[PDB]
């Protein structure tokens, strides 16, 4: 998962 | 500091509150971006990934920037003025994150760079709004895009906010  | 600046802080604490009882993985089955076709029509989706952060230093950077630039737009421009930033801009950024890299991802900080974006340029073209980013910033927000690059960001996430932003921006400093 990736941090917006 | 106002109602729609609070309400959104308040939130993003709750859903990250339930994130450590629940567990992650367990939140994002129910708030990510639409993984599979059928689901399209659970409207929520489309906003919910944006209340969703991982860590605490993430949901403190980005709810102390959401304070700074939020709070600054509701101040000035009116409350109904950062919820349409904030609808348009999470919707997008979400669309351009899905795209690029699927929908397992989460944060405020899509509606962050709108916010970097729009704050920047409608205070150069429409000074009198009462509005601004300093130039620290702008170089702090760009060196934040490109380290993401370079890299465990969601770039596109990043740069359709921004873009989001000042597109708004530039419109809104024409109607002015």
């Amino acid at each position: 998962v990736r941090m917006a | 500091a106002g109602p729609v600046t609070w309400v959104m802080m308040i939130a993003c604490v709750v859903v990250f509150i339930a994130m450590q009882i629940l567990g992650d993985q367990e939140v994002m089955l129910w708030l990510a971006w639409p993984f599979d076709p059928t689901l399209k029509f659970e409207f929520w989706r489309y906003f919910t990934h944006a209340l969703m952060h991982f860590s605490l230093m993430h949901i403190l950077f980005n709810l102390l920037w959401w304070w700074y630039l939020g709070g600054a737009v509701e101040k000035r421009l009116g409350s109904g003025k950062l919820i349409v930033i904030t609808l348009i801009s999470a919707l997008l950024s979400g669309y351009v994150q899905q795209k690029f890299s699927g929908p397992w991802f989460g944060g405020l900080s899509g509606v962050v760079f709108a916010l970097m974006g729009y704050v920047w340029l409608r205070g150069e073209r429409d000074p009198q709004s009462g509005i601004y980013l300093q130039r620290g910033l702008i170089i702090f927000a760009l060196i934040w895009i490109v380290a993401g690059w370079f890299d465990s960001m969601a770039n596109g996430a990043h740069i359709a906010g921004l873009a989001v932003g000042l597109a708004m921006a530039f419109v809104d400093s024409l109607n002015a």
